[PDB]
């Protein structure tokens, strides 16, 4: 599998339908929506050894799993509070309670003084258009202050043609006037990587 | 570096510590201030 | 979560018994496990304040991480050929998948007829990048690895989500393993519970096996002290 | 073995079974005899389509915690208990330019009623096509089996 | 053209004289609040004060800096720290400004808006100069110094608006009339003997036909025609009081239009 | 000291979202909208706008206390029409005025010579 997420920093609501018309021509069906959640916490120790970030992102995936990645120093851990998710042998042993939570609910009641909640971008209500061996996801961006832009998920199963399949969609952002956008198919296992990506488009 | 207390008239820093006697060096004048600390304050412009 | 038990014990010797009598009473033979579990605190060398960006107080605590493991990694050439089943107990790139936890001290009160524990848990299914082992993983949250024990035992499943698990633990160490339940079993019935009703229905369940098993083995409520992680 | 592993894994607690789910031991076992009604007809079919339309064609039919000891005996069963099927692969001559390949694979999936799956790829990789297709009924495999011969298959 | 129509009566620096005809009242007056009230502005919003020896406090020079105007053409593409996602400030979000005087001379020294000079960079914007419209080129007078007096601080501007405070309003009054001579009789006019000869006639009635008594009561009537003056205190031009004005008010009511769209 | 913080006048609470359309019970085909982080300087556009609206049988504002940032607004429209689809088009018809107004405006000051 590959990813890429493509970020459009100068945008409006609107923005979103008028990439979404672009590929009107290229549309096949439409999947169900999807949703998305991204955190930033700020390390609070003083101490920290030089060239450690202070800085951890939290990027939680709604029926992708429920699931939450954590990223820090090019790193990543995948988490779950599905308890459908749990692996069958840690409920049979013990090891867990078969009853998990977020990550994030952890990190902000159990380990509040050592990490703090920045920022929380969500995305809801997106749209999964899928085209000829690429799938694209599309969602609205808002913060505590509004508006924050526009995200664009590209999913694509196809290990060829992706470069051209990338190259394609920042062409129909030139045709909606939708200049000054990130965009990131960065690395570091699938659900890592997409979410590192997301942190790379918007860090 | 570092000026414990300032002299009230004659304005000049003074340095002293515990049981050192509470006057200027020139002028009589027991007064004495604290001056300034380093902890530099922030103030909101509304 | 909240975990509502009771615990108890037993010597070596009353094994046997003790397994017949939970065989007869919960209808089903016994279930061999295990499970390791690796204990972090707040790394030392790093200090930070103990308050909330709302400036609320916040106590520091310990993170356990816990799995199982393939039962042939616990059995030497000793032990070789021996019925993998109850008797056994007697003769003693990316991270794996991993339960994460975070406990309270009991609920308090007097005269309580069970002990009361949240539980915060959240599972680690896997991990990529630079530091990806999970011991790197717990650093980059500001946690070091402080200690370890391996849990191996029996468990019975019984009516209304009741679980009871006759247990020896081992604490590891180059210096070695010592047996923290040496001399015999620590003994756990417990249920979890994600309403005040259930609640109390829940207790029920432990009251009544408390109370079937009077005169035989005694469970009570554990000290509340002795189940607090937290780092002081 | 079903409702005491049930029992076992997860409940922590008591059993939950559905009769729909857990109705079949009768209504599984009659869908045996639908189907090899349905593979006759389906035969019939291949033959009058194809088989003798292109001489050399034939057919060759193919099979498609630890509780593990209670799994391994159902396992067993699922001989009786899988949703019945079988794939008729159908042997076409070799054109030396191109090799046809066509195979259909016929299936129950609620145990009574039939779905025909056919697959065609001749590839001359300047020509090449390929079909990956569905049917319910059997007037339609009669109608898209003719027009793969017919175009693709015949001289 | 199309809709409501504007004829400007007098422009300058600072003025703006118009005529807003084919609009609703509730429409004038909308715009009117929002040129007051929403338009962002950059304004100083900490201040860091590392030495003072004035004759006033800390806190009394922090508010005036406040009320500083400051170049707030560019303040489009400067993020509110609040939304930025840094720690505090950043130059994505903030303009830092730095003050140190100095009583050198016997005579009185003074502290100006002009002293102010900008730390942070800029990314080449039109923002954070502190607007100097004076004739001898020294803005505003923020401090009075003898000998001995130093003033050391440091200054952080941010992006606002006037609802949050009064120093990001980048207008200073707004006049707003409308139907000089009262044919709408929106006022019932106060007087002892005459209220013609009591009350003054507005400059605006020479812009407007007089009723010529001679005519019954027109309620079919509506309020269109308003006679506006819009003053800039620096931070923005005239103009674009007027227009990033509309522009707010018109982005406020596509928040509406969009949220009905999520739900 | 009991003083709200001044950003509470436009900036949405911590789960609060702008719109919150509740049905009228007394009257049919009736709604209210409560409008969270806003004042007269919409409100009353908006109510000005749905009167412009022939299809629209009512429209009111009210700013219930001056401590809050948030009005209520009841649509009523005659039947087959829907209240949210009438606030979507009064909605409309303001920006597409406002974006002749600046056109306008624009237009007329390009020509000033001062
Ligand atoms: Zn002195
Ligand atoms: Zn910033």
């Amino acid at each position: 599998g590959k990813s890429a997420v493509i970020f459009v920093e100068r945008a409006t609501p609107a923005t979103l339908t008028e990439l979404k018309d672009a590929l009107s021509n290229s549309i096949l069906s439409v999947r169900d929506p999807w949703s998305i959640d991204f955190r930033t916490y700020r390390c609070s120790i003083k101490n920290l050894p030089a060239d450690v970030s202070k800085l951890m992102y939290s990027i939680t995936f709604h029926h992708h799993g429920r699931q939450t990645v954590l990223i820090k120093d090019n790193s990543a851990m995948v988490t779950t509070a599905a308890a459908a998710d749990i692996p069958p042998a840690l409920v049979f042993n013990g090891s867990s309670t078969g009853v998990p939570e977020s990550i994030d609910t952890i990190l902000s009641s159990k380990l509040s003084n050592i990490w703090m909640q920045r920022q929380l971008i969500k995305g809801d209500a997106g749209e999964t258009l899928i085209l000829d061996g690429l799938t694209v996801r599309l969602v609205n961006l808002f913060s505590s202050t509004g508006f924050k832009g526009l995200l664009i998920e590209l999913q694509a199963d196809e290990a060829g043609e992706f470069e051209t399949k990338i190259a394609g969609i920042e062409g129909h952002l030139a045709e909606i006037r939708a200049k000054e956008y990130k965009t990131s198919s960065d690395s570091l296992n699938e659900i890592c990587d997409l979410a590192y990506q997301y942190v790379r488009a918007l860090e | 570096a570092t000026l414990k207390y300032i002299c009230a008239e004659c304005s000049s820093k003074l340095s002293l510590s515990r049981t050192d006697a509470v006057r200027c060096k020139d002028c009589g004048h027991r007064i004495l201030l604290k001056a300034r600390t380093k902890r530099l304050v922030q103030f909101e412009a509304r | 979560v909240q975990q509502l038990s009771l615990f108890g014990s037993i010597g070596d010797d009353g094994y046997d018994l003790l397994i017949s009598t939970l065989t007869t009473i919960s209808g089903n033979p016994p279930l061999l496990y295990n499970s390791l579990c690796t204990v972090w605190k707040p790394n030392p060398s790093y200090d930070v304040e103990n308050v909330n960006s709302r400036n609320q107080l916040v106590e520091p605590n310990r993170i356990k991480l816990s799995k199982e493991v393939p039962f042939s990694y616990l059995i030497d050439e000793t032990m070789m050929d021996k019925p993998l089943n109850f008797r056994i107990l007697k003769s003693f790139e990316s991270c794996s998948p991993w339960s994460l936890q975070i406990s309270d001290i009991p609920a308090a009160g007097n005269n309580r007829s069970v002990s009361m524990q949240t539980i915060a848990e959240t599972i680690i299914l896997s991990s990529a990048g630079k530091n990806s082992s999970v011991s790197s993983l717990m650093n980059g949250l500001g946690y070091v690895f402080e200690f370890q024990y391996l849990t191996i035992g029996v468990k019975f499943f019984m009516k209304h989500g009741l679980i009871l698990e006759l247990q020896k633990i081992w604490q590891i160490e180059e210096a070695g393993n010592s047996q923290i339940t040496s001399g015999g079993f620590l003994l756990k019935a417990y249920i979890n519970v994600s309403d005040i009703d259930r609640i109390n229905y829940t207790e029920t369940a432990l009251m009544n096996l408390k109370k079937e098993l009077q005169g035989y083995i005694e469970l009570s409520v554990p000290d509340r002290q002795s189940m607090d992680s937290r780092v002081a | 073995k079903k409702t005491l592993r049930s029992r076992i894994s997860s409940p922590h607690g008591l059993i939950n079974l559905n009769v729909d789910d857990d109705i079949l031991i009768i209504r599984p076992i009659l869908g045996k005899v639908r189907f090899a009604n349905y593979k006759l007809l389906l035969k019939k079919i291949i033959k009058d389509y194809v088989l003798d339309i292109v001489p050399g064609s034939s057919i060759t039919e193919t099979e498609v915690e630890n509780i593990t000891k209670l799994n391994k005996e159902i396992r067993a069963f699922d001989k009786l208990l899988n949703i019945p099927r079988r794939e008729l692969k159908i042997n076409l001559p070799l054109t030396e330019h191109k090799s046809p390949n066509l195979s259909l694979m016929l299936e129950s999936p609620n145990y009574c009623n039939a779905l025909i799956h056919i697959k065609f790829s001749a590839g001359t990789e300047a020509n090449a096509v390929s079909f990956d297709t569905t049917f319910s009924d059997f007037k339609e495999v009669e109608d898209f089996l003719h027009f793969i011969v017919a175009e693709y298959i015949q001289q | 053209e199309e809709g409501p129509q504007v004829k400007i009566r007098e422009a300058s620096k600072d003025n703006v004289d118009f005529i807003l005809s084919n609009v609703d009242l509730a429409m004038a007056n909308s715009l009117r609040r929002v040129m007051i009230a929403e338009i962002p502005t950059l304004a100083i919003d900490s201040v860091e004060v590392e030495t003072n020896t004035t004759v006033l406090a800390d806190e009394f020079i922090a508010h005036r800096l406040g009320l500083i105007p400051l170049q707030s053409m560019d303040i489009e593409q400067l993020e509110y720290s609040r939304d930025c996602f840094c720690e505090d400030h950043c130059d994505k979000c903030s303009v830092v400004l730095t003050l140190q005087a100095f009583g050198e001379s016997e005579s009185t020294t003074n502290v100006y808006s002009k002293d102010l000079v900008i730390v942070s960079n800029l990314m080449g914007r039109n923002i954070g100069h502190p607007i100097i419209q004076d004739k001898e080129g020294n803005g505003v007078l923020i401090c009075k110094l003898r000998k001995g007096q130093e003033l050391k601080l440091t200054c952080v501007a941010k992006k606002g608006i006037a609802k949050e405070h009064a120093k990001w309003g980048p207008a200073a009054a707004i006049e707003f009339e409308y139907d000089p001579w009262n044919k709408l009789k929106h006022t019932d006019y106060w007087y002892e003997q005459d209220s013609a000869k009591e009350w003054p006639q507005s400059k605006n009635c020479e812009y407007e036909d007089p009723p010529n008594e001679g005519d019954p009561f027109d309620y079919k009537a509506q309020a269109d025609t308003f006679y506006m003056n819009v003053e800039s205190v620096g931070s923005i031009p005239v103009d674009q009081v007027v227009v990033r004005g509309i522009d707010t008010l018109q982005k406020k009511v596509a928040s509406i239009l969009l949220a009905l769209t999520q739900m | 000291m009991n003083a709200p913080d001044r950003f509470e006048l436009f900036l949405l609470g911590e789960g609060e979202s702008k719109l919150k359309i509740d049905p009228d019970t007394k009257a049919p085909n009736a709604v209210v909208i409560t409008f969270e982080k806003e004042d007269h300087t919409l409100g009353n556009l908006i109510r000005a706008e749905l009167l412009n609206d022939r299809k629209v049988l009512f429209a009111a504002y009210k700013v219930e206390h001056p401590f809050f940032a948030r009005f209520k607004l009841r649509i009523q429209t005659t039947e087959g029409y829907d209240p949210k689809d009438a606030l979507k088009n009064a909605c409309n018809s303001i920006i597409n005025k406002l974006g002749a107004l600046k056109t306008n405006f624009e237009t007329e000051w390009n020509l000033q010579t001062l």
